């Protein structure tokens, strides 16, 4: 199964389909999973692979946040 | 020239959003919830204030 | 077996009076404000409770 970093990111990810109130998690989520807070040791997004890859990890949340405004619905009851 | 029509109403609302909450002197607040059910930042790139849930609960974990 | 639309509404709206309040919970009063402005007592001397501006006043002796 998973350990408790890889649950982490999971359960935020699925929390932010939930945050965005979609029916369902999308990979879009599991990115925003990837960069939720700047909390340095977050290999997902700051101490990162992206930095090291020379590669802007806060573009890539406006990336990220670019996309997540286009899911097409926030309907709460029809949400997870 | 003038305060406006248009914030006539949003600081009435405010005021009676003073009455719903209890509160005998106009929050910023309340003139935040009025203000931003009038106005409507809809570009793709939105920037429309986040609905009420998340503005009122924030509005109440205030200090 | 269903609330229907009837108290789907009716809740839906109590959840924007918590807006309205500042209310991190839906309050029992938020129910009946809602309940209060979809329903009424069908009779042939048929009754409706005072707008609910006049009911949030006496909401708030309450606590």
């Amino acid at each position: 199964q998973f350990t408790e970093r890889a649950l982490t990111i999971l359960t935020l990810a699925q929390k932010l389909a939930s945050d965005h109130q979609h029916p369902q998690l999308q990979p879009i989520h599991i990115l925003a999973a990837f960069i939720e807070t700047p909390e340095d040791g977050s290999v997902p997004y700051l101490q990162n692979l992206i930095e090291k890859g020379r590669y802007d990890y806060d573009l890539f949340k406006k990336v990220v946040n670019r996309n997540l405004v286009r899911i097409p619905q926030q309907q709460p009851a029809p949400a997870e | 020239i003038t305060p406006s029509y248009a914030l006539g109403k949003v600081l009435q609302d405010a005021a009676k959003i003073q009455k719903q909450q209890k509160d005998s002197f106009i929050a910023q607040d309340h003139i935040l919830f009025a203000l931003f059910n009038d106005s409507s930042i809809q570009q793709i790139f939105k920037e429309a204030q986040v609905d009420i849930e998340a503005i009122k609960q924030q509005a109440l974990e205030l200090r």
